[PDB]
């Protein structure tokens, strides 16, 4: 026995049965290239002294600021109906 | 931002990173039983290693754990790197 | 308890370090068993205890049907492949 | 309740049933004796485990009227 | 009622042709179910847990033990069924899937020795039961003798597993040195606080733990798992981790243990990275059941671990059972036959199952996503009931491992997904022949049970609050 | 706490390491394919002798000067250790960005195995199994596994602080006419 | 009668509706519909003067695994809505319809499937709002991760195996830490219900652990910087249905999350952790406006703008202010309505025309189709907060209970109104500006379908922004029950 499959299996090709509309869109190249480049930059992407200095500001030093801004400013103001004279802080 | 955090450093804290750490890290997994010519001496010595192993392990963490740490660590960057 | 232990780290480290034979992986195996089965009867002297003896004429018979179904496995081997080389088991 | 059990594990056995013609690749509707039969046996495995909760249930009150 | 079947079936063998042995497995197989259907009432006898010592005190008897062996009979039904019932009546699946003569003998009696290593109380029982199944095993892994990597798979298989045997007999011996006896009932809290005894009693449990695969041990039964036929490798697979993993649940020997957490962590972490680069179906499957059998050996280090090891255990064992025989179901639509004894072979070749068989892809889908832990299947109740009990007793940074195996585990679960719901040219438009209606059946039934079985935990802790409390 | 010798303690790290380096040479020797002799254990080792030795220094080292220096015994020591160790390892590639995600990474993983306590096994009378859990019974002190249905206020208070919302008496009553 | 007869009557029509006509699609909208129905029912038969829960109904319990449960003891899963509960039920119910509708035409290879995993996914959210405890709830929320990775990899555009594959994965990695959480709540108190969970106070040093495995599941479903990368290419790459339900209703399970286990249960967690909360819904406000800004992808450029407003929502429901928690819903609720009509635009009406996506094709739509010209300036000043929608209501009471608890993170991050303006009117004004495009012919304006499903999308949020008290009988207890002042 040469090990193939069953004769029995008849096959016939995968039609999804759309109807081909006409061609609305006249694909450029040039703009798909540059979509494509756009997309997938994340598999092309490198640390360098551009892009770590990027990375270094926007996920250490402004969380630390807006961290720093937020702990000390914790229950610091309440300012509602106040008067005159009167601290809007309830700490120094 | 869009370019250098949201699809650099984010996706290597992410898909693109993770996908190329387990690659390596599988690539040296299955390439440790390196020697396909004979699967017995090999898987053997494998026992060998590991009866040995843990032995001195189980030395170095009754002396004082700290110092098994790092022999743990080195021996995952031994397997996986 | 010495000559036991002897025999048996003497004979794990043959099977250990084979590059030569089967053969050698056999007797490794069957030398094992031996110290182990000594280092076990030492103790039932010592002790003055039955199951000791008990579980090493176990272990005899345990140990022979090992022996005849591994030399029936490399039968079979050698009747696919005619030779029984080096290596590759 | 009992009847919501064995109407239910019969439901079960009639997915059985479905899904087995299915795989078969055969209409849902090939063999409808199929569908009576595995209703009958899965709702026999659920009488039966309906009855070993009821009968767990009774052992742990007993502990409580003997206490 | 195994050793009435197998006195019964030696006989009947030697008086039979080769054209009888199909109709001999049915024949037992309808003598297993029979006896799981009638013999079942002795669950009576455990309740509030109840627990016998029979022969002497060889043996141990309670509800986990006998529901270990009603498990073990129900794969032993279905794995019998996978041979005793042609899935297509043609000379390929004729030249395919054919019984042996002796392999139903063989399987018999190594469910004889999986439920005497369960059932053990003495290092003896514990001992000829290991070697019972071990031998029967590499002759099962051996029987299909035309094929050289089975042959050499037998030949690796019996001399690890011969070293590993050494391993356990000198870890009872020196028990024995020590103790003067061979039974785990002589310790006690006085005794293990007394006597530092963890060398003896973490050998044997790595003696029995590396014959199933547990880091850093795992490629040899990879191989062998790989290199067997795929109905022998279903086999092997699944009952000795049964067998172990329960005697070594049942007796609380490595409580809190560093070396078996650090192993479990290993094989956790290898299980899942060594999945991520294979192309082959059976070795994707077997770094599956060594993660899992981490997850297992996690719950060795509990001392309150019956409900979440039997949970697991059956979702397990369903899985398995299930996915081999999807893979066994889809031999009929993958364009090139590989071998004789492994039809398929490679992932790939499931490539467009939808379009062939969707509802078989549809079995697939709820088996990968239980293998993942998707609620509501039952592998996610497994691993909630895992979690819970590590987290009860501790084990905060496996448990952490645990998400991260999970997590990384998928990729290669979903690999067989993935490409099975991908588009395919050349698909199938019609076919005069029809799989079994039996096996249909069986699969239909696992699926089922993995789908809709969180309907009964409420019904299932109640019994267990019984019978196990 | 008690401090730590740190030079005694890495010298036993390094003598470890020395060994461990020593037997995984040896194993790579016999497991490796190509001609080999007992000259080749430490010419065609890939630096495990260095790997081991390194990192063991560097971890212990590290931990007990940050025990040290921050004068307690807790996690983030681990994460320091961590990040040396992984400065070690990432140094052997030569390129900045893989040595700065080795040091990171390792710390932030190391640092989590301190979290949790410093242990693949478990601590087994801090479990929540061995611990006095549930209701607690008459005022008496809430442990970290037990429960309450109604909790101090001064508790709240302190743990808290003052402000943002969370005071020393309610508003109602503190705001209520005295008559 | 019975039971049984009722539904076997239900499932026999269906069988022989299918085997008539090959088709699932009507029928699936007639119970949609009548699910509607039903539900506004309900709505018809609740009580707005009890907080209690209604309802309540109880499944999968030892003496009736089959059936409902009038136990003493319970141990099966618990449902039952509250008026937050049925405020969320009421927008799914709108919504599923119009997600079946939207995919009328457009779906012509394996129709059957796609209608079933939409109806099916709905039906799970559905259940999800239902659900009172952590394990039903759980298995819920992550039920829906097998539907939709079959559906967008089957049914989805170039990308769809990234989609599928990020959808699962990312979700399941949150989820997982929730998992951690639970297991723990149960095992501590062995009691998981959303009834009497407030009663159970349990020490801060694990509420404190308790709450991170929570908030990383609410950080990656939310989502917030920085685990919000996977919403631009599953929103991006799934069908139309898919986006629509995403956007409308798996990113507001995350905000009921926040409000029905997070907020009750771990009060003193909550109250140390907010400030942390804060920064990172600023970030996920600011930084992802700003990275919409270089998007060439529309159907990506929505989908990153829900990012900031579910942010926005963040900062409104962890105020601890009563404003907050209706702002942050009503919210919910807006976007849930109007972000559905963005990604019709974006992904049915101009995909279906053109099969692309990328924003240098598109330019002056206004000459030749200017029904959807006018559709899309109406959504975008609704997107970006103008008065008299829902957005601005949700937007201003959010920002006014984040001023309240920090008034400096609070107030920078008002910023939002400047900066949504910016990254949706640079796309509207290129879109509907201009000269029409020599890359693209010209087709038929938006047809009748299509301009009813973003009419009543419309019609909706022109309601709640012109009077938004109208939700206020099913949330004046829900403004007080999760507040944590003495
Ligand atoms: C008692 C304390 C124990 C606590 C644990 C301590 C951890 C010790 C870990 C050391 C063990 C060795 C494992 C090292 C990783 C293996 C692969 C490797 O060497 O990393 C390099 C890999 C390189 O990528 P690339 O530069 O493109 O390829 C050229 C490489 N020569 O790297 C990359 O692909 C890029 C990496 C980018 C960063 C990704 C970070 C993802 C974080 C989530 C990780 C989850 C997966 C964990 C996998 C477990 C693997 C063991
Ligand atoms: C009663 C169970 C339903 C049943 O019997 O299936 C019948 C099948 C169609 O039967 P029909 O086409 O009308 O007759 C064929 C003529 N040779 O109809 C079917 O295909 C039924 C398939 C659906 C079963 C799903 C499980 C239902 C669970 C209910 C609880
Ligand atoms: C099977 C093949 C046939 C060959 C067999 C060879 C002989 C067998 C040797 C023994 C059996 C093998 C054991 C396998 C290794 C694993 C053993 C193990 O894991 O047990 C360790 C156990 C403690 O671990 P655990 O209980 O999990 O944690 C709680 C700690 N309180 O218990 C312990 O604490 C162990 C006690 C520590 C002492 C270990 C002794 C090692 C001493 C070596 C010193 C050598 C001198 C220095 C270096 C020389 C090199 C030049
Ligand atoms: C001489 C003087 C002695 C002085 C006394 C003190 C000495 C201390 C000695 C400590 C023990 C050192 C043992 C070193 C490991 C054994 C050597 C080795 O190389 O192991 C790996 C081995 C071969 O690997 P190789 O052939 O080189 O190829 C690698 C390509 N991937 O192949 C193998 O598979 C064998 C594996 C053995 C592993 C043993 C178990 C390790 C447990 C892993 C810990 C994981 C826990 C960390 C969890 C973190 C989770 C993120
Ligand atoms: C604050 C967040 C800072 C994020 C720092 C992340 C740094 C990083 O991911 O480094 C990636 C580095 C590859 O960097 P790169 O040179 O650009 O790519 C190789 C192709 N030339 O590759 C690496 O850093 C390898 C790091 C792998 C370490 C694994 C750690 C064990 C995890 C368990
Ligand atoms: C939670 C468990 C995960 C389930 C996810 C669903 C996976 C379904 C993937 C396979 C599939 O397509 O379902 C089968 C579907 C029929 O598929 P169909 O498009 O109609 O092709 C012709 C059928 N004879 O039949 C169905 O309609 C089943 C819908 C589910
Ligand atoms: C499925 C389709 C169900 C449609 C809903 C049917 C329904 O709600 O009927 C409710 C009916 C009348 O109740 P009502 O009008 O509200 O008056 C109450 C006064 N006694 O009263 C009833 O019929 C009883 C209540 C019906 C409860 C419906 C439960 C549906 C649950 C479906 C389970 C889905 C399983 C998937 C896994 C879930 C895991 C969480
Ligand atoms: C004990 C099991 C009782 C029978 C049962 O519960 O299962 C019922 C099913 C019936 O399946 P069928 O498709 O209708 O058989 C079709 C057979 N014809 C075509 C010849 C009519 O039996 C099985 O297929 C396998 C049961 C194992
Ligand atoms: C038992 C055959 C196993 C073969 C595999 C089939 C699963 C059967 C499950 C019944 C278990 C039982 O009902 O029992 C509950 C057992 C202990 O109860 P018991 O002492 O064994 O008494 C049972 C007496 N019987 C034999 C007469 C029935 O608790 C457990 O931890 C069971 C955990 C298993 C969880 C898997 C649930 C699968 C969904 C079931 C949908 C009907
Ligand atoms: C560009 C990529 C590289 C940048 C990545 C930046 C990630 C941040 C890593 C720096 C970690 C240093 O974090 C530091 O914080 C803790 C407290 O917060 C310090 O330790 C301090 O902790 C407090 C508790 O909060 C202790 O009770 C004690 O007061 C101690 O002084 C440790 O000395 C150090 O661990
Ligand atoms: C991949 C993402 C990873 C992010 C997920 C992070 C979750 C990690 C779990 C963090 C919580 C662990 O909780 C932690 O809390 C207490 C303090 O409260 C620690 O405190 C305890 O430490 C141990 C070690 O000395 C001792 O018991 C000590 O007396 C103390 O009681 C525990 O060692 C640890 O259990
Ligand atoms: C991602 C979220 C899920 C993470 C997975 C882990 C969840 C469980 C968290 C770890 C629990 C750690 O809890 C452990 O530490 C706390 C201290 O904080 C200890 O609690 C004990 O601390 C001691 C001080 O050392 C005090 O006397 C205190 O009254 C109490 O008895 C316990 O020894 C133990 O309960
Ligand atoms: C999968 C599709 C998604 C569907 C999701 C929508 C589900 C909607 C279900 C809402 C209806 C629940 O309504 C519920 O009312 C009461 C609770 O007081 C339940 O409980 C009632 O049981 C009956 C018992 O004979 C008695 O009337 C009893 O006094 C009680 O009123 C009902 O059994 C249930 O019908």
């Amino acid at each position: 026995v040469e090990l193939k499959p069953s004769s029995a299996i008849q096959r016939g090709p995968l039609n999804k049965g759309g109807w081909d509309a006409p061609h609305a869109l006249h694909n450029d190249g040039a703009i798909d290239r540059y979509a494509h480049w756009r997309t997938f930059y994340q598999e092309r992407f490198k640390y360098t002294r551009a892009t770590g200095k990027s990375t270094l500001i926007f996920l250490v030093a402004f969380p630390a600021l807006i961290g720093y801004v937020a702990y000390q400013s914790e229950g610091l103001f309440e300012f509602a109906g106040k008067r005159r004279g009167e601290s809007v802080t309830t700490r120094g | 931002i869009a370019h250098h955090v949201d699809k650099g450093s984010l996706y290597r804290l992410g898909p693109v990173g993770i996908n190329r750490l387990l690659n390596k890290a599988s690539y040296n997994v299955i390439n440790l039983s390196s020697n396909t010519r004979s699967s017995l001496s090999m898987n053997s010595m494998l026992i060998l290693i590991t009866i040995v192993s843990l032995l001195l392990l189980v030395l170095v963490m009754n002396v004082n754990f700290i110092i098994v740490i790092p022999v743990l660590i080195s021996i995952l960057y031994i397997l996986f790197s | 308890m010495f000559i036991g232990t002897i025999i048996l780290v003497l004979s794990f480290l043959g099977f250990v370090f084979n590059r030569r034979n089967i053969i050698l992986a056999f007797i490794c195996l069957e030398t094992m068993l031996l110290g182990i089965n000594l280092i076990l009867l030492r103790n039932s002297v010592l002790f003055d205890d039955i199951s000791g003896s008990l579980f090493a004429i176990v272990i005899i018979i345990l140990a022979g049907v090992e022996s005849a179904i591994g030399l029936s496995l490399l039968v079979s081997y050698y009747r696919l492949r005619g030779v029984i080389n080096s290596y590759g088991i | 309740a009992l009847f919501t059990s064995l109407v239910g594990a019969s439901g079960l056995g009639f997915a059985t049933k479905f899904l087995s013609n299915k795989i078969r690749l055969k209409p849902a509707g090939y063999y409808p004796l199929g569908y009576v039969f595995s209703g009958v046996a899965w709702a026999g495995l659920g009488l039966v485990l309906h009855n070993v909760h009821q009968h767990s249930l009774e052992v742990l009150e007993k502990k409580k009227t003997a206490l | 009622m195994l050793i009435l079947a197998i006195i019964s079936l030696i006989t009947f063998v030697s008086m039979s042709k080769l054209s009888d042995n199909r109709a001999i497995i049915r024949l037992i197989n309808i003598y297993l179910i029979l006896v799981l259907v009638l013999d079942s009432f002795l669950y009576l006898l455990f309740l509030n847990n109840q627990t016998y010592t029979v022969m002497g005190e060889l043996l141990i008897f309670n509800s986990f033990t006998f529901y270990i062996d009603m498990l073990i009979y129900f794969i032993m039904i279905v794995i019998s069924s996978l041979y005793g019932y042609n899935l297509y009546n043609n000379n390929l699946y004729k030249t395919l899937f054919e019984p042996k003569k002796e392999l139903i003998i063989l399987f018999l009696i190594n469910i004889l020795g999986a439920l005497l290593i369960v059932h053990s109380n003495d290092f003896i029982t514990l001992f000829v039961a290991i070697e019972l199944q071990s031998y029967s095993i590499y002759l099962i892994t051996a029987i299909y003798n035309s094929s050289y990597k089975a042959s050499k798979a037998s030949m690796l298989y019996f001399f690890m597993g011969g070293i590993l045997s050494i391993l356990i007999a000198y870890s009872i011996n020196t028990y024995y040195s020590v103790l003067n006896s061979y039974t785990l009932h002589s310790l006690d809290s006085l005794i293990i606080n007394t006597l530092d005894l963890n060398l003896i009693l973490i050998a044997l449990s790595l003696g029995l733990l590396f014959k199933i695969g547990i880091a850093p041990l795992h490629k040899w039964l990879i191989s062998i798992y790989e290199n067997t036929p795929i109905l022998i490798t279903i086999y092997i697979s699944l009952i000795p981790k049964i067998s172990i993993l329960s005697y070594l649940v049942l007796s609380n020997i490595s409580i809190n243990s560093l070396v078996i957490s650090i192993l479990a962590i290993l094989t956790l972490l290898v299980g899942s990275v060594g999945g991520l680069l294979q192309i082959k179906i059976k070795r994707l499957l077997a770094f599956s059941g060594l993660t899992n059998a981490g997850y297992m050996m996690l719950l060795l280090l509990l001392n309150n671990n019956e409900f979440s090891y039997l949970y697991y255990i059956t979702q397990y064992s369903i899985s398995h059972l299930a996915i081999f025989m999807i893979i066994i179901f889809s031999i009929y639509y993958i364009n090139y036959i590989n071998n004789q004894y492994n039809p398929i072979i490679y992932v790939n070749q499931l490539k467009g199952l939808i379009h062939d068989n969707a509802y078989l892809v549809l079995s697939m889908a709820i088996v990968v996503f239980s293998f993942i832990g998707i609620p509501p299947l039952l592998g996610f109740f497994g691993k909630l009931n895992i979690l819970m009990s590590i987290l009860n007793n501790g084990y905060y940074f496996i448990s952490i491992v645990l998400i991260v195996a999970s997590l990384i585990s998928a990729l290669y679960y979903l690999y067989l997904l993935n490409v099975s719901i991908q588009d395919k040219n050349n698909i199938l438009i019609n076919s005069n022949e029809t799989v079994s209606s039996v096996l249909s059946y069986i699969l239909s039934s696992l699926i089922i049970l993995i789908t809709f079985g969180f309907i009964y935990n409420s019904l299932i802790i109640d019994i267990f609050n019984v019978y196990f409390n | 706490f008690h401090p730590y010798n740190t030079l005694g303690l890495a010298t036993q790290s390094a003598m470890v390491g020395l060994g461990a380096g020593v037997v995984a040479a040896a194993a790579r020797n016999s497991l490796a394919t190509g001609p080999r002799n007992i000259l080749t254990t430490f010419s065609k080792s890939g630096g495990v002798v260095t790997i081991f030795t390194g990192a063991s220094i560097a971890y212990v080292f590290t931990y007990c000067s940050a025990a040290n220096l921050r004068e307690r015994k807790d996690g983030w020591n681990h994460m320091w250790a961590g990040a040396a160790t992984g400065a070690v390892l990432g140094a052997r590639t030569k390129l900045v960005p893989a040595f700065i995600g080795w040091t990171v990474l390792c710390g932030a993983a190391c640092g989590l195995f301190g979290w949790t306590g410093a242990r693949f096994n478990a601590d087994r009378k801090a479990s929540l199994e061995q611990s006095p859990k549930g209701f607690v019974q008459e005022d008496a002190h809430q442990t970290f596994w037990e429960v309450v249905h109604r909790r101090p206020l001064s508790l709240t208070v302190e743990q808290l602080g003052e402000g943002r919302g969370i005071n020393a008496v309610p508003i109602a009553t503190a705001t209520e006419a005295p008559n | 009668m019975f039971l049984t007869s009722i539904l076997l009557s239900s499932l026999y029509l269906f069988n022989r509706i299918l085997a008539w006509q090959g088709n699932v699609k009507h029928f699936y909208l007639f119970a949609s519909n009548l699910l509607l129905l039903f539900i506004v029912v309900l709505y018809i038969n609740f009580n707005t003067f009890s907080n209690s829960f209604q309802f309540n109904f109880e499944l999968f319990n030892s003496l009736n695994p089959f059936g409902l449960s009038n136990s003493d003891i319970s141990n099966g899963l618990l449902f039952g809505i509250d008026g937050l509960s049925l405020t969320f039920i009421l927008l799914t119910v709108l919504l599923i319809p119009l997600t079946l509708l939207g995919n009328w035409y457009n779906i012509n290879f394996n129709s059957n499937l796609y209608y079933t995993l939409v109806l099916a996914i709905g039906l799970v959210i559905l259940l999800n709002f239902w659900a009172l405890d952590y394990i039903s709830f759980y298995i819920l929320f992550e039920a829906t991760l097998p539907l939709l990775f079959i559906l967008i990899h089957i049914y989805g555009s170039s990308d769809s195996e990234r989609a599928s594959f990020y959808v699962l994965m990312f979700t399941l990695s949150g989820s997982l830490f929730m998992l951690l959480s639970i297991v723990v709540i149960s095992i501590v108190l062995n009691t998981t219900n959303f009834i009497n969970h407030n009663l159970f106070v349990l020490s801060l040093d694990l509420q404190t652990i308790i709450w991170l495995g929570l908030f990383i599941a609410i950080m990656v479903k939310t989502p917030l910087f920085p685990i919000h990368v996977w919403l631009p290419v599953v929103h991006s790459e799934s069908p139309l249905a898919g986006s629509m339900i995403l956007a409308g209703l798996i990113l507001k399970l995350a905000l009921y999350a926040i409000l029905r286990l997070l907020l009750p249960l771990l009060c003193e967690a909550q109250i140390l952790y907010t400030p942390m909360i804060y920064i990172i819904s600023l970030l996920t406000i600011i930084l992802t406006s700003l990275a919409t800004l270089r998007q060439i992808d529309l159907k990506v450029i929505i989908a990153y703008s829900s990012i900031s407003h579910m942010g926005i929502a963040i900062l409104g429901v962890c105020s601890n202010t009563s404003l907050g928690i209706y702002g942050s819903i009503v919210l919910g609720v807006a976007h849930g309505f109007v972000s559905p009509a963005l990604f019709l635009i974006v992904g049915g009406i101009l995909y279906d025309r053109y099969h692309i996506r990328i924003v240098n094709y598109y330019k002056g739509l206004t000459t030749y189709m200017p029904q959807l010209a006018t559709y899309i300036i109406i959504l975008s000043f609704a997107n970006i907060g103008t008065p008299l929608t829902g957005n601005f209501t949700g937007e201003f009471l959010s920002l006014q209970g984040g001023f309240i608890r920090n008034p400096i993170i609070g107030g920078i991050s008002c910023i939002s109104v400047l900066l949504a303006a910016i990254y949706q009117l640079k796309l509207t004004n290129k879109l509907t500006g201009g000269i029409s495009s020599i890359y693209m012919h010209r087709t038929n304006d938006v047809t009748i379908r299509e301009k009813f499903i973003m009419n009543i999308l419309i019609i909706s949020t022109l309601i709640i922004g012109i009077c938004p008290q109208i939700m206020y009988n099913l949330l004046y207890w829900t403004v007080n029950n999760y507040i944590y002042i003495i």
